[PDB]
């Protein structure tokens, strides 16, 4: 009996979660940019 | 108290003080390490070293003259000190070295013995002077691929590959007339010096201008020189500060005085009216720290440097210090500002008026090269006293609040957290 209403709620739930997913990816990449592009150099000690 | 400066063919700048026993004369060029390249980096320091060579120095010692030179970022200076009477013999030695001996100082026996000395000199620096070493790298990363990034002493690699021709090439491009200012401090009069200068004619490379470049820029970043064998951690952290001749030049310096400097072993230092001290003394987060407002021609750095043996609590040191700086935008008090004004005057005074004319020359020379004049000590105090809490807040909200930072450190810095953790502390959560 909940069929029609269930699918209507699913539509809203899936749209919000999809957005949150795409958005978190972006935020994560931003928060990690300093670490990902970090560079090292070795000069062996005398 | 008088700042006299006139131009005839060369710009002459002086500041007399009759109570001074000695007199210092010198030429200050409007070009320093900020004018060098990554490859000839260290040429200015090299020049300074031959100017003070055993040969050139002995010639001045017989005559009773003392030599002094200073290589900075925006400028460069060669100074000769003497008695108030020998103020003429200083000019003879000045001209004899910059025109007559501009080829006798550069001998293949003098140059090599000097190069070997700046090499052991710059090496010693990198191996042991950790606080200055860290501060130099701070400029290096903060202003990377820009003029202010080049270190004043030059790098070992660019130094050992330098030749007599590089010195000449630099000298013929920057030691020009339009990029110079003759300075005299001590007790001698302005009219006294300008006459001895306007007497001896000859222009020597007039109308020639130095090469141009690209504007300096701050880039939020970091350089970590980890070394677990050192007994401490030395760190420097800063935001983009104020260039000289900036409206907030003084607001910035005052802001740095609020947090000031500290030394955990000096009883009196532990008693200063600095809120940050309540936090750092409980677990002794550091042996020392000092805030600064470094100003240059195109930009500057505002931040602090610190040294510590408490290697497992470095994060608290950084965290408490940054929380205090957050205050400047939102809750700095009238009395903190007032305490700063008083202490800023005291330190600014002790600088502008020491018992040493060579310091006076550098301060005078550096100022006149950038703004064409020098602001009197009394004029500064008027500007300092006029600063309100509202000013400091407007400044901090622009320079400190949620702004990128630059970090540099050496020693046991495993406990210095990542960039983002430090950067996040440049502000606070609010409703």
């Amino acid at each position: 009996p909940e069929h029609d209403e269930r699918k209507r709620l699913g539509l809203k739930t899936v749209i919000i979660l999809s957005s949150l997913y795409l958005l978190s990816i972006w935020v994560k990449k931003f928060k990690w940019a300093g670490i990902k592009t970090r560079k090292f150099v070795f000069n062996p000690p005398k | 108290a008088e700042v006299t400066q006139l131009s005839n063919g060369i710009v002459v700048a002086t500041e007399h003080n009759p109570s001074a026993h000695t007199a210092s004369v010198g030429v200050v060029f409007g070009s320093g390490a900020a004018n060098e390249n990554p490859y000839n980096n260290g040429v200015s320091n090299l020049w300074k070293n031959i100017f003070l060579s055993k040969e050139n120095s002995a010639v001045a010692a017989k005559e009773g003259l003392a030599l002094s030179s200073n290589i900075s970022r925006d400028f460069q200076s060669y100074i000769v000190s003497s008695l108030p009477g020998s103020t003429d013999k200083s000019l003879d030695f000045l001209n004899q070295s910059f025109i007559q001996q501009k080829a006798n100082l550069l001998s293949s026996s003098n140059f090599e013995a000097t190069k070997k000395s700046v090499l052991k000199q710059v090496q010693d620096f990198e191996d042991n002077d950790h606080p200055n070493r860290v501060l130099e790298h701070l400029h290096s990363t903060a202003f990377q691929n820009t003029p202010l990034s080049l270190p004043t002493r030059g790098t070992l690699e660019s130094l050992e590959n330098l030749v007599v021709a590089d010195l000449e090439s630099f000298a013929n491009n920057h030691f020009l007339n339009s990029n110079a200012v003759v300075v005299g401090t001590g007790n001698i009069k302005h009219e006294d010096l300008v006459n001895s200068i306007e007497s001896k004619n000859l222009s020597l490379q007039t109308g020639t201008k130095p090469v141009l470049k690209k504007k300096a820029a701050f880039l939020g970043s970091e350089v970590r020189l980890r070394d677990d064998t050192l007994p401490k951690a030395w760190i420097s952290l800063a935001v983009e500060g104020e260039p000289v001749n900036s409206p907030n030049y003084f607001v910035a310096k005052l802001a740095a005085q609020i947090f000031g400097s500290y030394n955990a072993f000096e009883p009196a230092s532990r008693l200063q009216g600095i809120k940050l001290l309540d936090n750092i003394q409980e677990y002794q987060l550091c042996d020392n720290f000092n805030h600064f407002s470094l100003s240059y021609k195109d930009s500057g750095l505002w931040g602090f440097s610190t040294a510590t043996r408490n290697v497992t609590m470095i994060d608290d040191l950084i965290h408490f210090t940054l929380k205090q700086w957050n205050r400047l935008t939102i809750s700095v008090t009238d009395t903190e500002v007032e305490r700063a004004k008083s202490l800023l005057k005291l330190q600014l005074g002790q600088l502008y008026e020491s018992g040493n004319p060579v310091n006076d020359a550098n301060l005078l020379g550096a100022e006149v090269l950038i703004k064409g004049s020098k602001l009197s000590l009394g004029e500064a105090f008027k500007k300092i006293d006029a600063i309100t809490v509202k000013d400091v807040k407007a400044w901090a909200g622009k320079r400190l609040w949620d702004q990128d930072i630059a970090i540099a450190g050496t020693g046991q810095i495993e406990g210095l957290l990542d960039y983002m953790r430090i950067r996040s502390d440049m502000s606070m959560m609010r409703w």
